[PDB]
RNA sequence: AACGCGACGAUACUACCCGCACGUUGUAGACGUAUAAGAAUAGGCUCCGGCCUCGUAUCCUAGCAGGCGAUUCCUCCGCCGGCCUCGAAGUGGCCGUCGGUAAUUCGCGUAUUGCAAUUUAGACACGCGCGGGAUCAAAUCCUUUGCAGACGACUUAGAUGUG
């Protein structure tokens, strides 16, 4: 017997899975109230990904890749922060691509005029170096 | 070679006049500024300066470029839109036209 | 009511092979290759254990998971198709004029075609071509019966009914004139 | 009695100048087409080969 | 019905003036009509209403009865 | 509807030489403000008892809050509505964090199934389920089965309602 | 996010009839030129059966002394459906009309002049973006082909012509972006240590 | 009469056009579909009718007959076209 | 379609085409008017490492409205030719020549428009001028014809020929 099937992967909503919300901060997910609504808390140390325990829609909600192996539904606060020291949440976080496209927002962002004249120029000689190599090829 | 623009404006387009269902008041007009989506962006360009350009038939005193002066009022609903008034009323042909939307005066 | 999870699952014979795309599903196996395409309906295809398939409708209703009953019939269907194949057997019957079947198949479109002349005395010939894939032979098992096989059961159901149809009688009485050719038999090759 | 623009009466049609018509009219193209085969053999750019250019809108006028 | 293929005359939903004058008139008389049939009320009306109680689906309808007898018991042992 | 607390309001019958210290009537009731709340209260003690508004005043109204607003809870509520045919009962359940929000999402359920009105709809009792087999109705049990886990397939991304144009189709995966 | 272009061509597949045309119209009395392609793969919500009989209620409306003057012309082509649902938008008796009218322009098919040019699409009108995943839907298109369009079977050959030209030049933009990557990591080392962590930091 | 050939209208032109010109295929053999010709007249001619199942089958029937004399045309052009989606 | 379109022949004048001097010439309205896969959305992309909410992205962007001269650079851009390419309402590539060109750094000029006053600067279309090539036409009226006809209109014929 083989079978070979493509369809779909999904993300899915569960106790301890960590979710992304557009304030830029993280939540985990402690219970599962209804099929669009959860409840949440952030105990992270990093007062940008800090959230308040509290109801989450799952339509303002973003679900990331960090799942907490077995926080167990219902967790308190002080155990749901043992958990994410445990499992390092902040780290991971910080190795997913959308925490780097976020930064990588805010530093362009927050970029001055001077800033941008640097950027230019810089971008400029970095951009003679890569014709001279492409020239090549 | 320095093959860089030169605008020191922000685009803007006038669209109508301050109007209700039946009655049009020409004294202010409505300006969509390039790129404002909110009220906040709106009050970023509160009192700033405005200006229709537009060409004539005969130049006057060296040129038939004529320009209509006004400034930023106040906003409109909350899709950034803003109310503006003129020294004079817009042509009303100038309905979807461009207005040029100068920074000054500054508080930046 | 918007039912969270409802399941269902597909075994499969050792002997065939699926392959599953976006929504696609081709089965191949001893007998032949059928394909169909199932883009119309929302559904997760899926792998549970080493010989089935599972089928799956998050946030669903009642409507959903129904379709996710004829989703597995069908896909049932097509596996039993390229494992055992389909066959008719069909009959026609008379009381004066013999009905003549004639069976060809043609290199054109790679076809069978079926002819039928003096049903009930007519001189006009009824020909009926098969859809791709259909194998008509007049078997020296039984007089007066035809056999009508393949890989696909709606393409060897439809050919059958194509037949039982043109062979129709009009303007007569119901009760008194018996001929036509029917469907007497239903099942698989093997 | 049927239309000129029923079915049935389309099918024979059909039949007819699949079976009939079809042949005739052939065999005569193929004799006016040889008579009129008979009676008809009775650098790129500097040589045409290339296609060039010789010599309202449907862009809106930058 | 050859609907989709051959459609027939619209019926307007535009409503005419003629018409909701009528029907707002006619609703008004409807409802003074209503209102002298029940003044005239050739029917018996009782104090106490059937009340159809706690639903057999109630979770606590065995404690919640079991509170109004005991209620009962005190009031009447009480008064 | 609206934004509502608890309202536990105490009022009792104006004192007389006749009966002084009177009975102190208290209930517990759904308003967005107080006003609404003493003004259903003096309603329903007239539905109730033979005593009116002119004869009678507020002792106290105090908002009841949640004990624990932070923790899942399924909520009974008993309710009577009438209708074009007359009053009938409802046993509806609901998954919340408060019983302001089982009421909340009662008057949005009852509006929305029934088109019952806030005077038309009556709370008779509200109470929260202390544990599983309580629970009565499907949709809510599969909210609290166990492991409970799912995906959102379809889910249409929110773009900025001012972006009228885009460069690329969206996508509906994640 | 609210930008002003000189034409913005938008391309027709999957995109609801009126929600499209509502914005369309909107741009072109704001002042935005606007160019519409692939009518024939417009979508109208509900299902074939009623966006035939609403055409066909359509066709029974007519003018009787004079078809010619005066009467409804009833156009068959997709392009000429949405023109009329755009038409019906905007006022058109009025010469701000008229002058929207002309900014507007549309086609079936992409045409070879825009071919080779960028086209947006329109989230707010997109079918599988606003329609329910079990709701039917219609294609301009085939109610077009089954009124009476002449022109179907034409503008499907072109449509593969232009994508086996599409397809060629993508494997030129495949050539062309591998080179770049290539080129880029070539010269990721002969640049200077400075400008490459500067960038990093200034977020390049 | 009938409302297909009603507005009743000059004709644009004194030379009459095709308007259709047969399907064309490629299996068939290369061929000319159209001619022209000068009306002469009439005359009457008599045939030996092999119509089978008619009532003049195997006789002789006096039939009416038009003549078109047609000297030789002369090719002088050749008109390439294309298709479009606006015919 | 007499305010829809295509192909072709001949186009005297006028000036048909070519280059710039431009225009106190017009434009429901330039100011970087920059950006081509297709297809699916209960899936897709790929260099086959992996990646995909996110166009808040990529390209381009410095220099008297962008001067002059150097060290250093072989990168970008445009005009002409050659070879081919593009027809759905018709273009782009390669090569070549020629002209321009901050990826680094420096020098000599900017002042005075006087504390802001559209930074008159783009494109297509049209018009006057020169100096280069070239072309050297028809229709209507009139007479006639009758395949036509209320009047117009239409089919015909008038330049040395089958008139």
């Amino acid at each position: 017997a083989e079978i070979n099937v493509e369809a779909t992967s999904w993300r899915r909503v569960e106790v301890g899975r960590v979710l992304k919300l557009e304030n830029g901060s993280l939540a985990a997910i402690v219970e599962i109230i209804d099929h669009k609504r959860v409840l949440a808390d952030g105990p992270s140390s990093d007062p940008k990904l800090a959230t308040p325990r509290g109801i989450v829609p799952l339509s303002r909600a973003l679900l990331t890749p960090i799942v907490i192996p077995k926080l167990p539904r219902g967790a308190r606060t002080g155990a749901v922060k043992k958990a994410w020291e445990a499992y390092g949440v902040d780290a991971k976080w910080k190795e997913t691509n959308w925490a780097k496209k976020q930064l990588q927002q805010e530093r362009r962002q927050s970029l001055t005029d001077f800033d941008r004249f640097k950027v230019m120029r810089l971008k400029k000689q970095r951009r003679f170096e890569e014709r001279k190599a492409l020239a090549k090829i | 070679p320095s093959e860089a623009g030169h605008r020191l404006y922000v685009k803007g387009r006038h669209l109508s006049y301050q109007r209700g269902r039946r009655n049009t008041h020409p004294k202010t007009s409505l300006i969509k500024i390039e790129g404002v989506d909110d009220t906040a962006a709106a009050n970023f360009y509160l009192g700033k300066r405005v200006a229709y350009v537009y060409r004539a038939q005969k130049e006057v005193r060296g040129t038939k470029i004529r320009v209509i002066w006004g400034k930023i009022t106040r906003p409109h609903g909350n899709s950034g839109v803003v109310r503006a008034k003129f020294t004079h009323p817009l042509p009303a042909r100038s309905f979807g036209a461009s207005v040029r939307i100068m920074l000054y005066p500054s508080s930046i | 009511m918007r039912y969270i999870h409802s399941e269902e699952t597909i075994p499969v014979p050792e002997n065939l092979k699926v392959s599953i795309k976006s929504r696609l599903v081709t089965v191949e196996g001893p007998r032949g290759k059928l394909q169909k395409d199932l883009s119309h309906i929302a559904v997760n295809f899926s792998v549970v254990k080493k010989g089935v398939i599972g089928l799956e409708i998050h946030h669903g209703s009642r409507k959903d998971v129904a379709a996710l009953r004829t989703v597995r019939t069908i896909i049932n269907n097509m596996i039993i198709g390229v494992t055992k194949g389909f066959k008719y057997k069909m009959r026609y019957v008379y009381a004066h004029f013999p009905i003549n079947v004639n069976v060809e198949k043609n290199a054109e479109t790679g076809c069978y075609e079926v002819e039928i002349r003096n049903f009930i005395g007519e001189k006009i010939v009824r020909k009926v071509v098969m859809a791709p894939g259909v194998e008509v032979e007049i078997s020296k098992a039984q007089k007066d019966e035809l056999i009508l096989s393949g890989n696909s059961l709606e393409a060897v159901s439809q050919s059958a009914a194509d037949i039982q149809q043109i062979c129709k009688v009009r303007n007569k009485d119901i009760r008194k004139f018996l001929d036509g050719i029917y469907v007497s038999e239903k099942g698989n090759i093997v | 009695a049927k239309s000129a623009r029923a079915s049935r009466i389309k099918e024979n049609h059909q039949r007819f100048k699949k079976n009939i018509a079809g042949p005739v009219e052939a065999a005569r193209l193929e004799r006016l087409s040889a008579k009129l085969m008979a009676i008809a053999q009775a650098s790129g750019v500097k040589s045409g080969k290339s296609i060039g250019r010789k010599d309202s809108s449907i862009v809106f006028p930058m | 019905a050859g609907t989709i293929n051959k459609p027939k005359k619209p019926t307007s939903k535009r409503k005419t003036t003629r018409l909701r004058a009528k029907i707002s008139k006619r609703a008004a008389e409807k409802k003074r009509k209503e209102r002298k049939l029940a003044r005239k009320n050739p029917e018996w009306r009782s104090k106490l209403k059937k009340d159809p109680g706690i639903p057999n689906l109630f979770p606590y309808k065995e404690r919640l009865l079991q509170q109004r007898e005991e209620e009962r018991i005190r009031r009447k042992e009480e008064l | 509807m609206g934004r509502l607390q608890e309202y536990q309001v105490i009022g009792r019958h104006l004192p007389t030489e006749a009966n002084p210290n009177p009975a102190l009537y208290r209930m517990r009731i759904f308003a967005p403000n107080e006003v609404v709340a003493k003004s259903r209260f003096w309603y329903f003690l007239r539905g109730l008892k033979k005593v009116k508004k002119a004869t009678g005043e507020i002792v106290s109204v105090n908002v009841i809050s949640e004990k624990h607003p932070l923790k899942v809870k399924n909520f009974g509520i008993w309710l009577r509505y009438d209708s074009r045919s007359g009053t009938h009962n409802m046993y509806k359940e609901y998954r919340e964090t408060s019983r302001v929000a089982a009421v909340e999402a009662m008057y949005a359920d009852m509006a929305a199934r029934h088109r019952a009105r806030f005077r038309s709809i009556h709370i008779l009792k509200v109470v929260e389920l202390e544990k599983t087999e309580d629970v009565k109705r499907p949709y809510i049990k599969q909210l609290v089965a166990k492991n409970l886990s799912f995906p959102l397939p379809h889910r249409v991304p929110k773009i900025s309602t001012k972006k009228i144009f885009s460069a690329k189709r969206p996508s509906t995966f994640s | 996010m609210s930008s002003f272009e000189s034409v913005v061509v938008i391309d027709g597949k999957g995109h609801l009839l009126g929600r499209l045309a509502s914005i369309v119209a909107k741009q072109l009395l704001s002042g935005q030129k606007i160019v519409v392609v692939r009518c024939e793969a417009l979508n109208i919500s509900g299902e074939f059966f009623r966006a035939k009989l609403k055409y066909h209620a359509y066709l029974r409306k007519m003018t009787r002394y004079n078809p010619t003057r005066g009467g409804p012309f009833h156009f068959r082509a997709p392009s000429r459906i949405f023109y009329k649902a755009v038409r019906g938008m905007i006022p058109h008796k009025t010469a701000r009309g008229a002058a929207a009218l002309e900014r507007l322009k549309v086609f079936e098919g992409v045409p070879p002049p825009y071919d080779k040019k960028k086209k947006m699409v329109v989230p707010q009108a997109l079918r599988v973006l606003r329609l329910q995943p079990g709701r039917k839907y219609c294609t301009v298109g085939r109610l077009s082909h089954e009124v009476g369009w002449k022109y179907q079977d034409v503008v499907a050959r072109l449509e593969e012509r232009r994508k086996a030209k599409g397809a060629a030049y993508y494997e030129r933009k495949k050539l062309a972006a591998r080179q770049l990557s290539e080129a880029k990591k070539a010269a990721a080392a002969k640049v200077d240590p400075k400008v490459s962590e500067a960038l990093a930091a200034y977020g390049y | 009469g009938s409302l297909a050939f009603l507005p009743r209208k000059r004709a644009a032109r004194h030379r009459g056009r095709v308007k259709s010109f047969p399907k064309d295929d490629p299996k068939k053999p290369v061929h000319l579909t159209a001619a022209m010709g000068y009306k002469a007249g009439m005359t009457t001619i008599v045939r030996d009718l092999d119509r089978p199942g008619a009532k003049a089958h195997k006789k002789e029937v006096v039939e009416a007959v038009t003549i078109i004399d047609c000297p030789p045309m002369v090719v002088v052009g050749l008109v390439g076209y294309i298709e479009t989606p606006r015919g």
